[PDB]
RNA sequence: UGUUUGCAAUUUUUUAUAGUAUAUAUCAAAUCAUCUUUAUGCUAUUCAUAGACCUUGGGUACAGUAUAAAAAUUAUAUAUGUAUUAAUUUACAUAUAUUUUUUCUAAGAAAUUAGGUAAGAUUUUGUUUAUAGAGAAAUUAGAUGUAAAAAAAAAAUCUUAUGAGGGCGGAUCCGCUUCUAAUAUUUUUUUGUAGUUAUUAUUAUAAUAAUAAUCAUGUUUAUUACUUAAAAAGCUUAAUGGCUUAAUCUUGCCUUACUGUUUGAUUAACAACAAAUCUUA
């Protein structure tokens, strides 16, 4: 219950916090943000990485409670994807590392 | 038995789970695109208002608690290890260390007065004022014992930041009210001057700082960054002066401008901000402790060194 | 001076009229008054 | 899919959606929350039958034996029988259902729960104002040296609702009026009603005094009923009316 | 009439923290970082261990110059012990 | 479903406008001759006028300042709100729909 | 100019005007929530209690060896209390040097280290 | 179709049905700008296809570990292409000037606005402890205590009562008067001080006794009630008095800072009169 409770608490700061402004911490054509921008489409625009794909605005934002037996919420899957996302995705000058050269963390 | 036939005879709680079956059927999403339109409205359209208006007023206003409130907050989203830490292995040294036995049938303590009243035979002193606060103009609070119902912990912490200078460049207060935000997630709240000193060109009245207060789970996941991330990292760093402390369980120090740049949220994006604005802190730490022995001896159950200054 | 004595004019064309002072440097006065005349609460604005 | 059913949206969400009880609604958290209270429920049950089974123990007992008598016999029941009435509502005050039940009036009034939630409804915005008029209008002291009222009172003349202390027509106030009312309380009991006038002016003596402009006794009551005609207080229900309704009226001057 | 005020909060992420030590514990941050690894820390700071000794006896060549040395003309002139 | 008990909302929805557009007709005729009613009174030296507490009675009846109501409701703001939203974005599906 | 236009459209975004509104729920929706949280509220109360019970157990247990080394006599020619007398004594209880920082500094983490544990530490 | 998409949940009102006053539904308003294209794009894969990896056109995907099936979808003006048509016809790809999605240059970072009314807050000043730069002198954080399961009962000392229409003298007038009830006071005569959790001891997991803890079904940043000397701050302006339970502060709506006449007073304003001051209807 504590897992689930953290993950429903998670979904409705989603839809009540400020946006994620990129400009603040990444600065345009980086190796972070070309980083930042193929990981965030991967993820469907959300930027954050435990609560799985969930848009706060739109028609179907009513849509953010997740059904019994679910894998998002449990702790095993938030640390898969926090370190699927720190590995390095973008090279040094810039274009995407071969999905085979991709070294885990 | 009678008193169980007074309980509801169709119990929610006492219902089976849900069948696998049905769960596999049920699928928000295919119900609105199956709709192909929009369910009505209900008639239930109550909002909470914008304005407090008394507790007569026809329309009130819900508790916080409410999701629907305008002043909701998202609950706890973890639990901050080092309230897991206190909890779990420091509650009871501290209860063992600092006791006091007392014996079974010790009388109650009776408190006396702090505002003395005269008595004697004098006629005046039957209508005399209450006298003054023996010592301090103040009085201060009585130091508790700590006990298994009193255990000093950390209730939130003040940042605050003070820049005269931002009163001649605007934009050094926008830039300190930045670093205070990603430092602890909130929206700082602008400060002003006081007082009027040419010496300093310092006026009376106008935004010279910034400050920001950070409770529950918050307050305990910044001293954790505080303690274990920021201050191992500060050249030469003695520790927190063992002076510090109000008399009342709080605890204050302050960051210079280099050091408040280590905050894993400033030295990210340290670039973005223009050079040498960000500011120092001054960090207020209020405990539920009521001494400040008690507080220093708080604070090093959380790892923090004290020097002799 | 500083201080200058207006009068609001019943735009109810009655006649009657308030006096109040205001600063110089301050937009001209209109409020909403009680004409006894007419014994109705009508809109006075400043003459000038 | 009649107005029988409810609302719009339930009419029609009631044939768009699937046929499930709310309470097995498949979503994580809500599920996990219902297991908490679950085993919660079951708990406080147990803890009924441990307190029921311990005031036989108590009752079965001579006085003599507790060192404190017969009286002291007594509050160590009176005690257990307040401690098993709380635990018979919090068994239910986390319910779900229940909360609906109650909201849409189709609660069981025969219960302690519906009970418990009906008092802390009216002391949350009626008892506030019934208190205010108590004072302001000066009910107390001039007519009672202190007064706290304890059920819900609401009053109302030709099927129009009245605000305490409006004030009413001598066309409206001239039959007698139906009163809403709604007790908290266990069991049935029998209510007396009075209607006062309170300021009778007495010009032969420079002073007010109060008349009667209804009288009735002896009128059952349980926290089921809710309306009351005092109209039909001899025929329809059980009562002896020592005076039926005289019309309110005021001389013209006089407050 | 009292104004009821909306709290205003920034966007937050979770956060694995790495210590020195290679022990992770999650927190909540507004960085976007999703792996914050700590090179320094109190698992490895010499006021927080007074006692281990691999910490102790620690060159500490801040600026660079000892390392410098070495490089041109060799470990020959150190402090052996 | 969705859409027959919608036909039975718009159709409640037109009685109350019915109504009250029959109503609001009745109401603009009532004024219409209040303030058309010049009545002369027999005042002083054999003359006649209109008295002037009267004439204030004209635009309406005391205790209230008329042009001081509010004009509309803020419900039919929020709904005429909604309809000119649904039209734009339903706008952009047409023609997106045309290329 | 450039860079305070950034921080400031990041305040721009924070204004009451831009931040979202709050929550609109239903009826089975809100029910929903009034459970997690109901269920919640009661769990803390789980967890009060047992922190509570063994902060209390804890406690009685220092109340009765303390009761009983108030009573005892010795070792040898030593008065009723005296090592009771010597327990009660807070020296350097509440110094600078009274909780060692290794063992305050350590934390609980989710998950260990290299080497969760030293058994090769000598003094 | 305003209001969040799984279902009678706020207040008031309209209308209708059943009904004999109640009940349900409905309508309007109040409270609140929640953002709404059911997929026309995108993504992946797969056939063809002139093509030496790419060109052109079609399919395919079946979605609770929700999904390719929308993380935000306008409208143009020009130029440069490419492909296209009767046609700058039309569809794309670039760029640069726009407007649109109210969606990104902190007013909740500023302004010393002072009356009516409503609600809310109730020591704000100084002093003092501590606190990067910070020093005699800058900012911020602090600075009283208690209580919150529940009482029951006996008499007495007064005081009140438009209580018993009490009794007796002259129903509600009056001075004496018993009784009941209420407030206050006694340190008073006491009785009771449980229940719950835990510990200890005896007894056969329970019972009994003793000790400790115990406002808590509630977002612990708890809350609520009471208490917290005096001075000081604030209240258009000196000084005195006063206000902290409002006369101060904050906020919403407002402009009675209204028209006419008028009562009783300032021990018959200023030791006269007049101009004045407070007040009632
Ligand atoms: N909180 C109450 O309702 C309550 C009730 C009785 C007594 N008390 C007294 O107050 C003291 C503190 O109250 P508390 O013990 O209920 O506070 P708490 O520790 O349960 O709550 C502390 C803060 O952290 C959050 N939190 C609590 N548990 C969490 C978890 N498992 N994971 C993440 N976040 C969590 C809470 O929401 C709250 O903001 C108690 O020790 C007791 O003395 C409180
Ligand atoms: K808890
Ligand atoms: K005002
Ligand atoms: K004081
Ligand atoms: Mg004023
Ligand atoms: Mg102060
Ligand atoms: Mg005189």
């Amino acid at each position: 219950f504590e897992e689930s409770f953290y993950f429903y608490q998670k979904r409705l700061n989603e839809r009540l916090t400020a946006p994620f402004r990129k400009d603040f911490y990444f600065k345009k054509d980086t190796a972070a943000d070309l980083d930042w921008r193929i990981k965030l489409k991967e993820r469907h625009g959300v930027p954050a990485k435990d609560i799985g794909r969930y848009n706060p605005r739109g028609r179907m934002a009513w849509n953010d409670e997740v059904l019994v037996g679910s894998q998002t919420s449990s702790r095993k899957h938030m640390v898969e994807k926090l370190l699927a996302d720190a590995e390095m995705r973008v090279s040094e000058d810039g274009e995407e590392i071969p999905a085979e050269d991709r070294v885990p963390v | 038995i009678p008193d169980l036939a007074e309980l509801e005879t169709r119990s929610a709680l006492d219902a089976p789970i849900p069948s696998e079956e049905d769960k596999k059927e049920f699928r928000p999403w295919k119900r609105a695109a199956d709709r192909k339109a929009r369910l009505p409205s209900s008639r239930y359209q109550y909002h909470p208002p914008k304005y407090n208006r008394g507790p007569l007023h026809p329309i009130q206003s819900p508790p916080s608690s409410d999701p629907i409130a305008r002043d909701f907050v998202p609950g706890p989203f973890n639990m901050p290890r080092l309230k897991e830490t206190f909890r779990t292995v420091m509650a009871s040294d501290l209860m063992t260390l600092a006791y006091i036995h007392t014996p079974p049938g010790t009388p109650k303590k009776e408190p006396t007065e702090r505002l003395r009243a005269w008595e004697g035979d004098s006629p005046y002193f039957a209508n005399r004022a209450r006298r003054a606060p023996r010592g301090a103009p103040e009085l201060p609070i009585r130091e508790r014992d700590i006990s298994f119902r009193n255990i000093p912990e950390i209730k939130e912490i003040t940042v605050s930041t003070f820049v005269p200078l931002g009163l001649k460049n605007p934009d050094l207060l926008i830039v300190a009210r930045a670093v205070l935000l990603a430092m602890t997630g909130t929206m700082p709240e602008m400060t002003r001057s006081k007082n009027n000193v040419v010496q300093w060109q310092l006026q009376a009245n106008k935004p010279a700082g910034c400050k920001t207060t950070i409770y529950g789970n918050a307050a305990w996941e910044f001293m954790d960054r505080l303690i274990h991330l920021v201050l191992p990292r500060i050249k030469d760093w003695k520790g927190v002066p063992a002076s510090t402390g109000d008399g009342s369980g709080n605890v204050q120090f302050g960051l210079n401008p280099e050091d408040v740049q280590l905050f894993p949220e400033v030295e990210c994006n340290y670039d973005m901000y223009p050079a040498k604005m960000i500011p120092g802190c001054h960090i207020a730490i209020k405990t539920t402790a009521t001494s400040d022995r008690q507080a220093k001896l708080l604070l090093q159950s959380l790892g923090v060194p004290f020097y002799s200054n | 001076s500083r201080i200058i004595n207006v009068r609001l004019i019943s735009m109810a064309m009655t006649g009657y009229f308030y006096t109040f002072t205001r600063p110089r440097t301050s937009l001209p006065m209109s409020m909403l008054k009680y004409d006894p005349i007419v014994r109705r609460k009508v809109l006075f604005l400043e003459q000038k | 899919g009649g107005p029988e059913l409810g609302s719009r949206r339930r009419r029609a969400a009631l044939a768009t959606t699937g046929n499930l009880p709310f309470e097995q609604l498949p979503y994580q958290c809500f599920q996990d929350a219902r297991k908490i209270l679950q085993q919660d429920r079951a708990a406080k049950i147990a803890q009924i039958v441990k307190e029921t089974e311990k005031i036989k123990l108590i009752e079965a007992r001579d006085a003599s034996e507790f060192e404190g008598g017969e009286a002291a016999k007594q509050t160590r029941i009176k005690s257990l029988r307040k401690y098993i009435e709380e635990l018979k509502i919090l068994a239910d005050i986390n319910d779900p259902e229940v909360k609906r039940r109650f909201e849409d009036g189709r609660g069981d009034m025969t219960k302690p729960v519906y009970r418990f939630m009906a008092e802390r409804r009216w002391r949350s915005m009626d008892y506030k104002i019934i208190a205010q008029r108590i004072s302001q209008f000066h009910v107390v002291p001039d007519l009672l040296p202190a007064f706290d009222p304890t059920m819900d009172v609401k009053l109302s003349f030709r099927g129009y609702q009245v605000s305490p202390g409006a004030i009413l027509d001598s066309r409206v106030t001239e039959v007698a009026p139906t009163l809403r009312m709604q007790v908290f309380d266990k069991g049935e009991r029998l209510l007396t009603v009075v209607v006062i006038d309170s300021d009778v002016p007495d010009v032969t003596h420079d002073n007010f005094k109060r008349r009667c402009h209804f009288l009735a006794a002896n009128i059952p009551w349980d926290p089921s009923k809710t309306v009351l005609s005092l109209r039909s207080v001899g025929d329809r229900v059980e009562g002896d009316v020592g005076k039926p309704w005289l019309p309110p009226f005021a001389q013209k001057g006089s407050p | 009439a009292t104004f009821v005020p909306r709290h205003r909060r920034p966007y937050q992420f979770t956060q694995l923290v790495q210590l020195s030590d290679g022990s992770t514990f999650t927190v909540r941050t507004t960085m976007p970082t999703a792996l914050y690894k700590s090179a320094k820390d109190s698992r490895n700071h010499l006021l927080w261990q007074p006692s281990d000794k691999s910490l102790k006896n620690v060159e500490l060549d801040e600026a660079g110059k000892l390392a410098a040395f070495r490089e041109r003309y060799g470990r020959g002139w150190d402090l052996d012990a | 479903v969705i859409a027959e008990l919608i036909k039975e909302k718009l159709a409640a929805r037109a009685e109350y406008n019915a109504r009250q557009s029959a109503l609001r007709k009745l109401q603009q005729q009532k004024m219409l001759a209040r303030r058309g009613t010049r009545v002369l009174r027999l005042m002083n030296n054999y003359s006649y006028r209109e008295t002037n507490w009267e004439i204030g009675r004209l635009i309406g009846d005391p205790g209230s300042v008329p042009g001081t109501e509010k004009v509309g409701s803020r419900k039919a703001k929020f709904r005429a709100r909604r309809r000119r939203r649904n039209t734009f974005l339903l706008g952009i599906k047409e023609r997106k729909l045309a290329k | 100019d450039p860079r305070i236009i950034n921080i400031l459209r990041h305040f721009a975004v924070l204004s009451p005007k831009r931040i979202p509104p709050p929550l609109r729920f239903g009826r089975n929706r809100y029910l929903r929530h009034w459970t997690i949280h109901r269920a919640w509220l009661l769990f803390r109360r789980q967890q009060r209690e047992q922190r509570e019970r063994i902060l209390m157990q804890q406690h009685q247990s220092m109340s009765n060896a303390c009761e009983e080394l108030r009573n005892t006599e010795g070792p040898g020619t030593r008065e009723t209390g005296y090592l009771y007398r010597v327990a009660m004594l807070k020296n350097g209880v509440y110094g600078l040097k009274s909780i060692p920082i290794e063992y305050a500094s350590r934390a609980l983490v989710e998950t260990p280290g290299r080497q969760a544990w030293n058994h090769e530490w000598k003094r």
